[PDB]
């Protein structure tokens, strides 16, 4: 194994890294809360890439019922905590 | 946990007059308890 | 690091318990029978065969080899 | 229908007792723990130390009413006879003719 | 405490005594067969000089 | 997994669900990430040039031809991540995991170590002892006459209260026990 | 044959005049003290037998299976102490005496010198067995399943007594000495064809054989721990040992009477254990896979060879054995879960991991891993089949792979897997079950050591 034990700063890091490298959204307007289709204005087919990118950066895969309702970084993270059983 | 023991619904089918009840036997009666007949 | 975490698991007390009991109770008779096996192999015996000398009619257990057998 | 439901006055069926709730170190014998504890030794003294080791040893060292070391012994000089005076080994007719009176068939 | 503990641990004499007794009933048995006691074909010996019977 | 089904799937939901198989499996055809995201990108733009359509009835008769075409080049072996339901990792730690009532089992010499664990699981007990008592009672007023139509479970709506049918899901294994 | 027949009569008294705390402690003492004694009846020779007196003989045929039978019983003690827990100490004696009692007419059942004496035995081990089925067994089916136990036998045993009169009317004994000796040959006759069905079906329907073998799972299934150890274990054997016994005074017609048996078995053997591998029963299993093991000692005796009777006598013995231990291992879970149902209990390698290792080894041993004695008799037979034709193997062959299979089967159904979540009454194992099964599985480790003990008198 050898497997850092990841954080929930480090989870909010990774992910906001992921969403910043996503050339839709602006750098600037994005936040830990900003919502994906009201705030940023986004479709639901860029969630789902958005999706399959968190996928792809954590490892593991997000099932399709629980996936279609992530809709802030926030609850990504949340999603990936309670997922992978971080304490702080 | 427990062992099974006989009750009423499985002891009643000694009750009758005879075992294996037929159309013909259906309307046989057990004899009196203390074996008397009334005297009419 | 001190991020050492409860190891949930049955107890192992009981078949520990049954194994250490079953073990002293087997060697307990078992480490005397070696000790005396070995004791009577290196002193005492494995007879060796010999011819019935005339006139002596030989008893029962002397027509075996071992010790214990005989 | 003013009837109870109830066929009969049944005693309600018992939950199944822990011994080891009452006992720790209950070894599942009694619920008595010294005679549970005895119960304990005696099997473990009757069964493993004087059965299973002493007896074992007593039919290890059984000796050998079955007489294969003496039948071993016989067949070497038989051998050695036969061979030392050239006679073929096993004969193939167990009882030597001689004493057997075939029935004349006359046919 | 003889006398007492007695009372409730002479059950443990019943089955060795079973096995005594029942030693002394084989015993008993070989008696009565005696019949061809140093008489068989195969066994036929001379007895010692203070021998009476070749088994018992 | 965590989230309730529904009775039915939607149109938008089946046509999302299609869209994420086709590009999983896509690349898995595209070892190659340039090769992937062009790819890709491609698929986007075929997926979305009826994206603004009205009528239900070719949207419906779209999907179809759409599965089919996908089970037709759908290749037979894809990448699964190894903790997926197909991966080579599924269950693996499945044979460490260990109920917590185990531990109410343990003998006193076992449990003599640990006295601070054994302590807070004592809290969490009657902890669980009162919530169950006032859960059962909020769970039957909640619920409509009939029986549940859906199997979600609602929030507590109290201050002392707890989520009614929590103690099997808070206390989880864990996902790595050993 | 007292030094052991007396103790066992003597432990009646013991039990009865015993305190109310110390009925379980006192009978196991002196049964594994009579198991003792009775150890010294392996010392046999190549020669006739150990004719003791003119009632009672010894064999090495008869001596493994006496040993077995008295080594059963403080196993089935330790195993009934649980379940009887709540029992009045008057019906906890009377278990104790229904034990004792069937001990003590297979003790004399074995070692019987006479026919008609070995019949009244055989028979007679029939009442305590179905008192301990029907009076302590705990479902609603075990009437049933007594009256089925009890009718089979009495269809086969009736028509053997006959012919047992007859045979004394015609060669004047029923001594097994002067029958073996004074052996005639069977001329082919119809009246030779009855008696030699009448001689047969007896001992066919206890083993039991395909097609007469319905009791078996409903009184396995229906009875309690010890009843079945006791039915698995040794009564099965008591067919087999009667086959052995009286096939001296039916040849030659053997060589053309065995034909319908031995398809009956070659083909049954493969059935049953089809049969195993759809069970939703452990119990059920477990008799099924006795049926097989049973079927291929019934070719073994109806091939009748040197190494055929070698096999069949490993065979029962192993069987025996591994048989009671399997049963004592889904008991051990019965009285955890009380449902007798494969399924629900699941994924106990976790829960339990000592338990875990027991049925490791009981499953090993029934597949006939080697060189445990069970590979060793299963192996003389094919080798035996094998000379009586070269096809056989064939069917053979099949029961071994399709046998690893069910035995395996059951392994990963119980053991493996998670864990049943709602189950949360699942106790560390007792000393008690560790050594129940400790006590079943050495002696067949042991006994892989001196094969030549448990191969009959044809070695
Ligand atoms: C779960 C467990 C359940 C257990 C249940 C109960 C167990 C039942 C089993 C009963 C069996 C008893 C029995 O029959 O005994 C067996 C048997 C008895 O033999 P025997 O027929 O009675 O005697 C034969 C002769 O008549 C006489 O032979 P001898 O007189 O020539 O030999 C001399 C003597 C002694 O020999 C010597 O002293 C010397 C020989 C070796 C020394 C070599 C040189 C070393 C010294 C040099 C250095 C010092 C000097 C110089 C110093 C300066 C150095 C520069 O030998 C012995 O006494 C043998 C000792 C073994 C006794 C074991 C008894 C078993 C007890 C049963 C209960 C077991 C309970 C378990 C606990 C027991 C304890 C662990 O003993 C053995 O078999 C021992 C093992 C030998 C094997 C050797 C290696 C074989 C490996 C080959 C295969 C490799 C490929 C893989
Ligand atoms: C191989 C040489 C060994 C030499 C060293 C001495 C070996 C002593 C063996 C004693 C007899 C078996 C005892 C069985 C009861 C175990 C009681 C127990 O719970 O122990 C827990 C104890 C403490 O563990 P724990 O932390 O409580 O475990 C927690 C869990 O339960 C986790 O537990 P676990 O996962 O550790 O489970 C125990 C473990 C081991 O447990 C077992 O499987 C025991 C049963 C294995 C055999 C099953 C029947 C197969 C037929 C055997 C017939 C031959 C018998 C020979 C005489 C035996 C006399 C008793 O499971 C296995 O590893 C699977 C074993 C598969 C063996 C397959 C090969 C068998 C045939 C090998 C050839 C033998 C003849 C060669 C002839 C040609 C060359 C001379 O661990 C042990 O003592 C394990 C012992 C190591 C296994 C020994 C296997 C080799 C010995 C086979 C029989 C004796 C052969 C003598 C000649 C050797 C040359
Ligand atoms: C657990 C971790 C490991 C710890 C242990 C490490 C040590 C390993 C040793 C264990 C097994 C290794 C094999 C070593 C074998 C050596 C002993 C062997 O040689 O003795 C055998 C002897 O074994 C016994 O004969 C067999 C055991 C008897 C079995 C009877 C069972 C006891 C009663 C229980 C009730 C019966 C129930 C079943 C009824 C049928 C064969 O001996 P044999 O070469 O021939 O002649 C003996 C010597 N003579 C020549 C003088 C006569
Ligand atoms: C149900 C679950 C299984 C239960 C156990 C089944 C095992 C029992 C099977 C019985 C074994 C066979 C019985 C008789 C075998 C003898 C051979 C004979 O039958 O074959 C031919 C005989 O031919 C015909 O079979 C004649 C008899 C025909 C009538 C018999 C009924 C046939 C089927 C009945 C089966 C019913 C079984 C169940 C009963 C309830 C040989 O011709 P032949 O050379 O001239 O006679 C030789 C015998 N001699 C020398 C005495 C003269
Ligand atoms: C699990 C259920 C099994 C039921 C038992 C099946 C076995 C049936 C065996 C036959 C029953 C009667 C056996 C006869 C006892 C042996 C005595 C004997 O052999 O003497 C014969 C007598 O033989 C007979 O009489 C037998 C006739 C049969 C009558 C009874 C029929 C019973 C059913 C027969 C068919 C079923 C048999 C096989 C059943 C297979 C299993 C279902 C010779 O008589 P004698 O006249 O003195 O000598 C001739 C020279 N003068
Ligand atoms: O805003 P959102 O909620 O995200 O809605 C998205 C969208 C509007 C596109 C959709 O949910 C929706 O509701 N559309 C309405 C009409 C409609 O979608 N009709 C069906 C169109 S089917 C289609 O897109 C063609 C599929 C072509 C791809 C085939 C896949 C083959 C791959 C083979 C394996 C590599």
């Amino acid at each position: 194994s050898d497997a850092p034990p990841l954080t929930l700063e480090a989870i909010k890091d990774r992910v906001l890294y992921v969403l910043k490298l996503y050339d839709k959204i602006d750098p600037e307007k994005l936040s830990v809360n900003s919502h994906f289709m009201k705030d940023l204005g986004l479709d639901s087919l860029d969630q789902v890439e958005i999706i399959m990118a968190m996928e792809d950066e954590f490892g593991f895969e997000i099932p399709d019922i629980d996936a279609e309702k992530l809709m802030c970084p926030q609850e990504i993270v949340d999603y990936i905590a309670d997922k992978k059983d971080v304490y702080e | 946990a427990r062992q099974w023991q006989p009750d009423v619904e499985w002891a009643e089918q000694f009750g009758g007059a005879v075992m294996y009840p037929t159309k013909e036997t259906a309307h046989w009666k057990p004899p009196p308890w203390n074996d008397v007949d009334p005297p009419k | 690091h001190g991020k050492r975490l409860f190891i949930i698991k049955p107890s192992g007390f009981y078949d520990r318990r049954f194994l250490k009991l079953m073990r002293f109770y087997i060697l307990l008779t078992g480490i005397p029978v070696a000790i005396g096996i070995t004791l009577v192999n290196v002193f005492i015996g494995e007879a060796e065969l010999a011819d019935i000398p005339e006139g002596y009619v030989p008893e029962h257990w002397e027509y075996f080899k071992h010790p214990i057998s005989r | 229908p003013p009837e109870p439901t109830i066929r009969l006055q049944e005693d309600p069926d018992p939950e199944d007792e822990n011994l080891y709730e009452k006992n720790p170190d209950s070894h599942g014998y009694d619920k008595d723990p010294i005679v549970d504890l005895w119960n304990m030794r005696v099997v473990f003294f009757f069964g493993f130390s004087i059965v299973l080791v002493l007896g074992s040893t007593f039919v290890a060292y059984l000796p050998d009413y079955r007489m294969q070391e003496w039948a071993r012994r016989e067949a070497e000089r038989l051998v050695k006879y036969r061979e030392a005076n050239g006679l073929p080994l096993m004969e193939s007719n167990c009882f030597d003719p001689n004493k057997i009176q075939l029935p004349e068939d006359e046919d | 405490n003889v006398l007492q503990i007695v009372r409730d641990h002479w059950v443990h004499i019943l089955v060795p005594v079973g096995f005594v007794f029942g030693c002394y009933l084989d015993r008993r048995s070989d008696e009565k067969l005696t019949a061809f006691r140093n008489k068989s074909l195969l066994f036929k010996r001379e007895l010692r000089p203070n021998e009476e019977v070749t088994w018992k | 997994a965590f989230s309730a089904p529904a009775a039915y799937l939607t149109h938008q939901q089946k046509v999302l669900r299609l869209y994420k198989r086709a590009l999983r499996h896509l690349e898995s055809w595209c070892v190659h990430r340039d090769k992937y995201r062009y790819f890709a990108c491609l698929m986007r733009a075929r997926f979305d040039e009826h994206k603004n359509e009205k009528d239900m009835v070719k949207a419906t008769q779209l999907l179809r031809q759409a599965e089919e075409e996908f089970w037709y080049g759908q290749h037979p072996q894809p990448y699964i991540f190894p903790e997926s339901p197909g991966g080579t990792s599924y269950e693996r730690y499945e044979c460490y995991k260990v109920p917590e009532w185990c531990l109410d089992d343990w003998h006193p010499s076992e449990k003599a170590m640990y006295p601070d664990y054994f302590a807070k699981r004592e809290q969490w007990k009657r902890l669980r002892r009162e919530s169950w008592e006032r859960e059962v009672k909020q769970l039957q007023e909640e619920t409509p006459p009939g029986g549940p139509r859906t199997e979600a479970l609602p929030p507590a709506r109290k201050e002392g209260d707890l989520p009614p049918l929590w103690w099997h899901i808070v206390t989880r294994p864990r996902e790595r026990p050993m | 044959m007292l030094k052991i027949i007396i103790p066992t009569t003597m432990l009646l008294p013991m039990t009865w005049m015993s305190k109310h705390n110390m009925i379980w402690i006192n009978a196991t003492v002196h049964s594994l003290l009579i198991s003792l004694i009775s150890l010294s009846l392996l010392n046999q020779l190549g020669e006739n037998s150990l004719n003791f007196s003119l009632t009672f003989f010894s064999d090495s045929l008869s001596a493994p299976l006496l040993v077995l039978t008295t080594w059963l019983l403080p196993l089935m003690l330790m195993a009934s102490q649980s379940h009887l827990s709540k029992e009045t100490t008057t019906r906890k004696k009377l278990y104790i005496t229904m034990l004792i009692l069937l001990q003590l007419f297979l003790i004399m059942t074995f070692t019987a010198t006479e026919l008609i004496l070995f019949y009244i035995l055989f028979e007679a081990t029939l009442v305590p067995t179905l008192i301990i089925i029907t009076r302590w067994g705990n479902q609603t089916e075990r009437l049933n399943a007594g009256l089925y136990f009890l009718f089979y036998t009495l269809a086969g045993s009736l028509p053997l007594l006959v012919a047992l009169v007859y045979i004394q009317n015609t060669t004047g004994s029923l001594n097994f000495l002067i029958i073996h000796y004074w052996s005639h040959p069977l001329s082919n006759s119809w009246s030779n064809i009855f008696m030699w069905l009448a001689c047969i079906m007896a001992f066919m329907v206890k083993m039991p054989l395909y097609g007469l073998h319905l009791w078996l799972p409903k009184a396995h299934v229906e009875a309690p721990i010890a009843g079945s150890m006791v039915l698995a274990a040794v009564l099965l054997k008591l067919g087999g040992y009667g086959m052995m016994r009286i096939t001296t005074i039916l040849n030659p017609l053997t060589n053309y009477m065995a034909y319908p048996f031995l398809m009956l078995s070659m083909w049954g053997m493969i059935m049953t254990s089809s049969i195993c591998l759809r069970q939703t029963d452990l119990k059920s299993l477990i008799a099924y896979s006795s049926v097989s093991h049973m079927a291929l000692v019934i070719v073994a005796i109806m091939i009748q060879t040197p190494w055929s009777f070698m096999g069949a006598t490993a065979l029962m013995i192993a069987h025996g054995l591994t048989s009671s231990m399997l049963f004592c291992l889904a008991n051990t879970n019965y009285e955890r879960v009380h449902s007798r149902t494969m399924i629900l209990a699941r994924g106990l390698q976790t829960l339990l991991p000592l338990m875990a290792t027991w049925w490791l080894v009981a499953s090993l041993t029934n597949l006939a891993l080697p060189p445990s004695i069970n590979l060793i008799g299963e192996l003389f037979i094919i080798t035996a089949s094998f000379s009586w034709s070269n096809i056989t193997i064939i069917l053979m062959g099949m029961n071994m792979m399709i046998t690893a299979l069910y035995s395996l089967y059951m392994l990963i159904t119980t053991q493996r897997g998670k864990y049943t979540h709602h189950i949360n009454n699942i106790k560390p194992s007792f000393t008690r079950e560790n050594a129940l099964m400790a006590l079943h599985i050495l002696p067949l480790l042991l006994l892989t050591l001196n094969p030549k003990m448990i191969l009959g008198p044809l070695y």
